[PDB]
C-alpha cells in the first residue's frame, strides 16, 4: 500500500485536480477532473446554463417569488398572472434543456445525451403533473398533448418492434400482433396503429363493420374540449358513447374473434379502469395509467386508481425503474411528492443546472415554499447556491458565477473577498468585468471595496492617472482628496512644475473627479504661458485651494510661487486678483501661523515664509499705485 | 452626434480603455489614416467638439488599429509591419516601442489583415495566410501557423484564450490554436458558397461561442462554434459589402456595424441565436465608413470624405 | 495525461496557486519545481531550482495582494521565502529569488513539517509548526519590503515531535483562526481581544476548542472555506482509517468587553477506504471534501440537506 496524496486544488483551477505518491519510483504527477456532470467544459452547455438562469431570473423579475393574493376581492388576476409566468417559464426551461440535449446529441456523447433525456422526459412529466391545469383544469387538450410528449420522450419503445412481429409472417393473427397494436394505442399513436391495421388484417364479415367504426373512431378522436360551454364535453362524450355503442354491438353478433377484437374494443371504450383490458396489455405503469386516463375519466383525481394497481404490475414497475432514473421520479411526482425527485435530478445522472431550474419553478409555483428545511431559507435558494458555488474554475468566466450568486443567498460576500484578495495585480479587465457584475444588484458595498482595494494595490506601483480614477469613483472623496494633495505637494518643487510626466495623466470619473481642476489648471499654466491669461488662471487657481478646498499644505507654497513671477521688488498689474491675493495672505496669516514654501532664485534668500506674503503685499501696493491711475 | 473634418481618410477607430473602476465614459480615441502618401496615427481627445493630441507617421496603409492597454496602441499597416505605438498620457507623443516588420510577408510584402488586442500577447493576420501570436517585449513570435489556404484572411476574432478564429475571403471560419500541432484548423463553417467574402468578425463578451460576421453582401450572419458548420441566422442589412462589425462590451443586445454604403445602423435585441429594431446613426450623403467603435455610452466612427463622427449619448 | 515533476526523490507536498496556470512542487532532493499550466491544458516546467540543503517537506504559496511570492519549509531548520522575477528565463534556476529566511527562530529551530500562509485580510503573515512543539508565527509589518520578516507570535501547540499540520480560517467575514494538528490532538487555537498585548511578547499559550475522537496520528487537516455559511468546516485525516469532519458554530456579534466559546460538534465519519489517510483538501467555496488513502482511490464527498457527508464520486 503506497501513501497516494491527492491535492484538489479549487482555488485555482477546479478542472485540474493533481494526485501524486509519496513513494520510490513514483515521481510522476497525475492531473485528473471532477465529476463528468459537474465539470461540462464544453461552451454549449455553459450557453444553455446561462441562457436558463437568465429565463428563470432575468425574465421572471417578480414571478420568481410565491406572491399569495385574496381569490375573492379585486385582485384576483394576480394569481392568474403568477400562473401563466410560472408556466411560461417552465416551457422556456423545457425548451432551453431541448435545444441543449439536441446540440450535445450530434457532439458524439452517449451518457450525456442519455442524462439529457432523462432531465427533459422528468421536466415534461413535472410540467404535465403541476403547470398543467392550475391556471385552467378545463384544458384538457394541451394535457392530452403534454402526456404525450412524455410518453414519447419517456421511453423508445416501440421503434423497430413492428419490423420484427410482423415481418412477412403468415399472418398478423397471433399475439404479437395485439400486443403490438394495444401497446402503440395506449401510447397515444392513433396514425401508427391504424397504419399498422392496413397492412395485414383478415377483412371477414359481420366484424368488418365494428372494424371499420373502430378504426374511425380512433383516427377522428376528440383533443379539445373546454369547460365553458356544454357543447364541448357533450361532443366529447359522444365519441365515448358510439365507441361503447360499436363495442357492444360487436360483443353481442355473430364475431366470433373475440379474443382481439373484442379486447381492443374494451380498450378503446370504457372498459379499462376495471383492470381488465388496459393493466392486462400494458408493460409499465405510466403508459396504462395514460391508457386508463384516455379511456376513461381524464381527470386528475383517479390518478391513484391507475399508477397502483396489483401486485405483479407494482413489481414490474419498480424492477423497470431500476435501470433509468426518471420512472421514478415521475411516479414520486405523480403521488403529490416533487420534494422526493430533487435528490435524484440532483445527482450524476441529470447534471445540476436542470435540477435547479427546476427547484426555482417549483418554489415559483407555490409547490415547495418555506418549512423550513435545514438549510435557513428555502430547497431552490439552497441549490442555487451549491450551483453558483460549484461553478467556479480556471476556465469558467467569472460573469455566470456572479450573475448566479446574485439569485441566490450565499457565496456572495465571501466570494467577492476571496477574489478581490487575488487580484492586486496589473489587471483592470477583472476589475472592470467585477465592477460591472457587482453593479446589477442592490450591492453597492462591494463594489465599493473593490474600487477601494484596486486603488491601494496601484497606489503600490506609483501609478498616477491610472490610480486617481480609481480611487475617484465607488471610493468617496477622501481618497480622490488625498491623491490630489500629494499631486499639489509633488508639482510644488522647482520653477517648471512637471511631476506628472512621461505617461502617467488622467482623470474623469463624474462630478467627483471634474471638480478637480485645479490640478490640471496649475500643470497648464505652468508649462504653456500665454500672456497675463495664464498667470491669470494660476491665480485664480491658487485662490480657489486656498479658500478651504485643496487641502492647506500646498497652498502657501502655490501662492510663494505665483507672488515671485508678478514682481519681487517692482510693480506688475492684475486685474481683479490683487484683492483676493490680498484676502488670501491676510487670511494665511491670521490662521495659525502655518505655510511653508520651497527654494528656487529669490526664494532661497528668506528663512521664515511671511517673506512671501509681504512680498507679495509690496507688489500688490505698488501695482495698485502705479498701475490703477490708468483712467480712460 | 457631430461630426468632425480633419482632412484624412480615416481607416480605423478604436476608444481609448478606461481605468479599473471608471464611472465616466470614454474621452480619448485613436484614429488611424491611410489612401494617402503620409499616413498618420493621431489621437483625438474629447455641439461637441474634440482636438487633438498627439500626432505619429505611420508608413503605410493602417488596415487594423487596436489598443492593447491604456498607453500600447497596436497597428497592421499594409506592409506586413505590426508595429505596437506607446502613446505618452501626460507629454502627449506617440513613439514606436516594438516593432515587427517580419510579420506579414511573401516569399513582395504581404498586407496585414487584422490585429485582436489581448494582455499580454499580440495575434494578428495576413494576405499570407499566417496567424502569427507575438506578446509583449519580445522580439520573435511565440507560434506562428503557415495556413495553406488559397484564399486570404480579412479579419480574426478571440473567443477564449489561446484560441481565436479568423475569416477568409471564401466565406469560411476557421478556428485554430496557438499550442496545437500542425497548420490545420480544428473547425471549419462556412456560408453557402464561396462569393460571398467575409471582411469582419467578432465575438460576444457573454458567450465564447456565438460571434457574429459579416460578408460582401451585406447580410449580418450570427454563427455558433458549436451548432453545425453554417450559420445559424442569415439577417440583411445594407447593400454594400460589410465593413466592420462590433458588438458593446456592457449589453450584449446592443451591436452595432458598417458598411460600404454610408449607413452606421445599430441594432437592439433588447438572444442574437433565436424583432430586432435597427435605427441608423449617420444619414446618407456622406460616403462609405470604415471601422466603428463602442464603449458603453459613447460611439466614434470614421468616414472616407475625411469626416470622424462622434456621439458621447448614444442612450440619452 | 500524466507527467514526470522531474525530480530524483519522492514528492512530499503539491500546492497550487491562485490564478489557474501555476502549480508548486516539493520533493526530499532539496528542489522546488514550478508547473506552468498552457492554453491547451499542458503542464510545462517553468523553473526548478534548489532552496535549502535537507529534504523538503511543507510548501505553499502566497496569495497576488504582495506579489508572487512562494514559502517552504525543509528538514534543515530554515523557511524561506522565494519571490519570482519577471526578467529571467524559464527553466534557467535563476527566477526565483530568496527574499529572507526563518532559521535563527527558536520556535523554528527543528525539523519543519507544515507551513502556510494567512489570508490576505490580515496582511502577509505565516505560520510554521517544527518538530519543537512550539508554532511560529511569522509576519512582515512593510509590504514594500519583501525581507522584513518580524516574529508576530510563538505558542506551543505541542511538546514532542511527531506529524504537524497547519490550517488557517480562510473566512474573512469570521476572526482570526487557525487550526494545528500533531500526535492524535488537534487543537484550534484564536485570537483574542489582546492583540497588542500579544504582539510585545506576553501571551504565553492561547486554545479556543479542540478536535478530538482521534485514536491516532493526523496526516492531514485542511479549513474548508465558509461561504455564505455562518459555520466552520475543517476536515481531518487521522491515521485510523477514519475521516472525521468538526463544525465549529461560535462566531457571532463581538460584544464591547465580552467573550466567547468556542464549540465543537463531529459532523460525519467515513470510512469507505480502510486504510490511513494521507491527503485532505477542500473546495475554493466549502461545498466539496477529497480524501485520499493508502488504497489507492480519491473519494470526493459534498454536502448533503441535514449537513451530511456523501461521497458523490470515487476516482482510482
Amino acid at each position: 500500500k503506497n501513501q497516494m496524496y491527492f491535492d484538489w486544488g479549487p482555488g485555482e483551477m477546479l478542472v485540474c485536480e493533481t494526485s501524486f505518491n509519496k513513494k520510490e519510483k513514483s515521481e510522476m504527477v497525475p492531473s485528473c477532473p471532477f465529476i463528468y456532470i459537474i465539470r461540462k467544459d464544453v461552451d454549449v452547455y455553459s450557453q444553455i446554463l446561462r441562457k436558463l438562469f437568465n429565463e428563470s431570473h432575468g425574465i421572471f423579475l417578480g414571478l420568481q417569488r410565491i406572491d399569495e393574493e385574496l381569490t375573492g376581492k379585486s385582485r384576483k388576476s394576480q394569481l392568474v398572472r403568477v400562473s401563466k409566468n410560472y408556466r411560461s417559464v417552465i416551457r422556456a426551461c423545457m425548451e432551453e434543456m431541448h435545444q441543449v440535449a439536441i446540440a450535445a446529441k450530434d457532439p458524439a456523447n452517449g451518457r450525456q445525451f442519455s442524462s439529457q433525456v432523462s432531465i427533459l422526459s422528468a421536466m415534461e412529466l413535472i410540467w404535465n403533473l403541476c403547470e398543467i391545469l392550475f391556471i385552467e383544469v378545463a384544458p384538457a387538450g394541451p394535457l392530452l398533448l403534454h402526456l404525450l410528449d412524455w410518453v414519447r420522450l419517456h421511453v423508445c419503445e416501440v421503434d423497430s418492434l413492428s419490423a420484427d412481429v410482423l415481418g412477412s409472417e403468415n399472418p398478423s393473427k397471433h399475439d404479437s400482433f395485439w400486443n403490438l397494436v394495444t401497446i402503440l394505442v395506449l401510447q397515444g399513436r392513433l396514425d401508427e396503429a391504424r397504419q399498422m391495421l392496413s397492412k395485414e388484417a383478415d377483412a371477414s364479415p359481420a366484424s368488418a363493420g365494428i372494424c371499420r367504426i373502430m378504426g374511425d373512431l380512433m383516427r377522428t378522436m376528440p383533443i379539445l374540449s373546454p369547460g365553458n360551454t356544454q357543447t364541448l364535453t357533450e361532443l366529447e362524450l359522444k365519441w365515448q358513447h358510439w365507441h361503447e355503442e360499436c363495442e357492444r354491438y360487436l360483443q353481442d353478433s355473430t364475431f366470433a374473434t373475440s379474443p382481439h377484437l373484442e379486447s381492443l374494443l374494451k380498450i378503446m371504450l370504457g372498459d379499462e379502469a376495471a383492470l381488465l383490458e388496459q393493466k392486462e396489455l400494458l408493460s409499465n405503469w405510466y403508459h396504462f395509467l395514460v391508457t386508463r386516463l384516455l379511456y376513461s375519466n381524464p381527470t386528475v383525481k383517479p390518478i391513484d386508481l391507475h399508477y397502483y394497481a396489483q401486485s405483479s404490475l407494482d413489481l414490474f414497475l419498480g424492477g423497470e425503474s431500476s435501470p433509468e432514473p426518471l420512472d421514478n421520479i415521475l411516479l414520486a411526482a405523480f403521488e403529490f411528492d416533487i420534494h422526493q425527485v430533487i435528490k435524484e435530478c440532483s445527482i450524476a445522472l441529470s447534471n445540476w443546472w436542470f435540477v435547479a431550474h427546476l427547484t426555482d419553478l417549483l418554489d415559483h409555483c407555490k409547490l415547495l415554499q418555506s418549512h423550513n428545511l435545514y438549510f435557513g431559507s428555502n430547497m431552490r435558494e439552497f441549490l442555487l447556491l451549491e450551483y453558483a458555488s460549484g461553478l467556479f474554475a480556471h476556465p469558467s468566466l467569472w460573469q455566470l458565477g456572479v450573475d448566479y450568486f446574485d439569485y441566490c443567498p450565499e457565496l456572495g460576500r465571501v466570494s467577492l473577498e476571496l477574489h478581490i484578495e487575488r487580484i492586486p495585480l496589473n489587471t483592470e479587465q477583472k476589475a472592470l468585468k467585477v465592477l460591472r457584475i457587482c453593479e446589477q444588484r442592490q450591492m453597492t458595498e462591494q463594489v465599493r471595496s473593490i474600487c477601494k482595494i484596486l486603488a491601494m494595490k496601484a497606489v503600490r506601483n506609483n501609478r498616477l492617472g491610472s490610480a486617481l480614477s480609481w480611487s475617484i469613483r465607488a471610493k468617496d472623496a477622501a481618497f480622490a482628496t488625498l491623491v490630489s494633495d500629494r499631486f499639489l505637494r509633488d508639482y510644488c518643487e522647482r520653477g517648471c512644475f512637471s511631476d506628472l510626466d512621461l505617461i502617467d495623466n488622467l482623470g474623469p470619473a463624474m462630478m467627483l473627479s471634474d471638480r478637480l481642476t485645479f490640478l490640471g489648471k496649475y500643470r497648464e499654466f505652468h508649462r504653456m504661458y500665454g500672456e497675463k491669461r495664464f498667470a491669470d488662471a494660476a491665480s485664480l487657481l491658487l485662490s480657489l485651494m486656498t479658500s478651504r478646498i485643496a487641502p492647506r499644505s500646498f497652498w502657501m507654497t502655490l501662492l510663494t510661487d505665483a507672488l515671485p513671477l508678478l514682481e519681487q521688488k517692482q510693480v506688475i498689474f492684475s486685474a481683479e486678483q490683487t484683492y483676493e491675493l490680498m484676502r488670501c495672505l491676510e487670511d494665511l496669516t491670521s490662521r495659525r501661523p502655518v505655510h511653508g514654501e520651497s527654494d528656487t532664485e529669490q526664494l532661497q534668500d528668506d528663512d521664515i515664509e511671511t517673506t512671501k506674503v509681504e512680498m507679495l503685499r509690496l507688489s500688490l501696493a505698488r501695482n495698485l499705485a502705479r498701475a490703477i491711475i490708468r483712467e480712460g | 452626434i457631430y461630426a468632425k473634418f480633419v482632412s484624412q481618410k480615416i481607416s480605423k477607430t478604436r476608444w481609448r480603455p478606461l481605468p479599473p473602476g471608471s464611472l465616466q465614459t470614454a474621452e480619448t480615441f485613436a484614429t488611424g489614416s491611410w489612401d494617402n502618401e503620409e499616413n498618420y496615427i493621431s489621437l483625438w481627445s474629447i455641439e461637441g467638439d474634440h482636438q487633438l493630441l498627439c500626432d505619429i507617421r505611420h508608413h503605410g496603409d493602417v488596415m487594423d488599429l487596436q489598443f492593447f492597454d491604456q498607453e500600447r496602441i497596436v497597428a497592421a499597416s499594409s506592409t506586413g509591419c505590426v508595429t505596437v505605438f506607446l502613446h505618452h498620457p501626460n507629454n502627449q507623443t506617440l513613439s514606436v516601442n516594438q516593432q515587427w516588420t517580419t510579420a506579414h510577408y511573401h516569399t513582395s510584402s504581404a498586407p496585414c489583415t487584422g490585429v485582436v488586442c489581448n494582455n499580454p500577447e499580440i495575434v494578428t493576420v495576413g494576405e499570407d495566410g499566417r496567424i502569427n501570436l507575438f506578446r509583449a517585449d519580445h522580439k520573435e513570435a511565440v507560434r506562428t501557423i503557415d495556413n495553406a489556404d488559397s484564399s486570404t484572411l480579412h479579419a480574426v476574432t478571440f473567443l477564449r484564450t489561446p484560441e481565436i478564429l479568423t475569416v477568409n475571403s471564401i466565406g469560411q471560419l476557421k478556428i485554430w490554436d496557438f499550442r496545437q500541432q500542425g497548420n490545420e484548423p480544428s473547425q471549419i463553417l462556412s456560408l453557402t458558397g464561396d462569393r460571398v467574402p467575409l471582411h469582419c468578425v467578432d465575438r460576444h463578451p457573454n458567450q465564447q461561442h456565438v460571434v457574429a460576421t459579416g460578408g460582401q453582401d451585406g447580410m449580418l450572419s450570427i454563427w455558433d462554434v458549436r451548432q453545425g458548420t453554417m450559420p445559424v441566422s442569415l439577417l440583411k442589412a445594407h447593400e454594400a459589402e460589410m465593413w466592420e462589425v462590433h458588438f458593446h462590451p456592457s449589453n450584449p443586445e446592443h451591436l452595432f456595424t458598417c458598411s460600404e454604403d454610408g449607413s452606421l445602423w445599430h441594432w437592439d435585441a433588447s438572444s442574437w441565436l433565436s424583432r430586432i429594431e435597427i435605427t441608423s446613426l449617420l444619414p446618407s450623403r456622406s460616403l462609405s465608413v470604415n471601422t466603428l467603435d463602442v464603449l458603453g455610452p459613447c460611439l466614434v466612427c470614421g468616414t472616407d470624405a475625411e469626416a470622424i463622427y462622434v456621439t458621447r449619448h448614444l442612450f440619452s | 495525461r500524466s507527467i514526470a515533476a522531474d525530480h530524483k526523490d519522492l514528492i512530499h507536498d503539491v500546492s497550487f496557486d491562485f490564478h489557474g496556470r501555476r502549480m508548486a512542487t516539493c520533493s526530499s532532493d532539496q528542489s522546488v519545481k514550478v508547473w506552468d499550466k498552457s492554453e491547451s491544458g499542458d503542464w510545462h516546467c517553468t523553473a526548478s531550482w534548489k532552496t535549502h540543503s535537507g529534504s523538503v517537506w511543507r510548501v505553499t504559496w502566497a496569495h497576488p495582494e504582495f506579489g508572487q511570492v512562494l514559502a517552504s519549509c525543509s528538514f534543515d531548520r530554515t523557511a524561506a521565502v522565494w519571490e519570482e522575477i519577471v526578467g529571467e528565463s524559464n527553466d534557467k534556476l535563476r527566477g526565483q529569488s530568496h527574499w529572507v529566511k526563518r532559521t535563527t527562530l527558536v520556535d523554528s529551530r527543528t525539523s519543519v513539517t507544515d507551513v502556510k500562509f494567512a489570508p490576505k485580510h490580515m496582511g502577509l503573515m505565516l505560520a510554521t509548526c517544527s518538530a519543537d512543539g512550539i508554532v511560529r508565527i511569522y509576519e512582515a509589518p512593510d509590504v514594500m519590503n519583501l525581507s522584513q520578516w518580524s516574529l508576530q507570535h510563538e505558542i506551543s501547540c505541542k511538546l514532542s515531535c511527531s506529524c504537524i499540520s497547519w490550517n488557517p480560517s480562510s473566512s474573512r467575514a469570521h476572526s482570526p483562526m487557525i487550526a494545528v494538528g500533531s500526535d492524535d490532538s488537534s487543537p484550534n487555537a484564536m485570537a483574542k481581544v489582546q492583540i497588542f498585548e500579544y504582539n510585545e511578547n506576553t501571551r504565553k499559550y492561547a486554545k479556543a476548542e479542540t478536535l478530538m475522537t482521534v485514536t491516532d496520528p493526523v496526516h492531514d487537516i485542511a479549513f474548508a472555506p465558509n461561504l455564505g455559511r455562518s459555520f466552520h468546516i475543517l476536515a481531518i485525516a487521522t491515521k485510523d482509517v477514519r475521516i472525521f469532519t468538526l463544525k465549529p458554530v461560535r462566531k457571532e456579534l463581538t460584544s464591547s468587553g465580552g467573550p466567547t466559546k468556542f464549540e465543537i460538534h463531529i459532523v460525519a465519519q467515513f470510512d469507505n477506504h480502510n486504510s490511513q489517510v494521507w491527503r485532505v483538501s477542500w473546495n475554493i467555496t466549502g461545498t466539496v471534501l477529497a480524501s485520499s488513502g493508502d488504497d489507492g482511490c480519491v473519494r470526493l464527498w459534498k454536502a448533503n440537506y441535514m449537513d451530511n457527508w456523501k461521497c458523490t464520486g470515487i476516482l482510482k
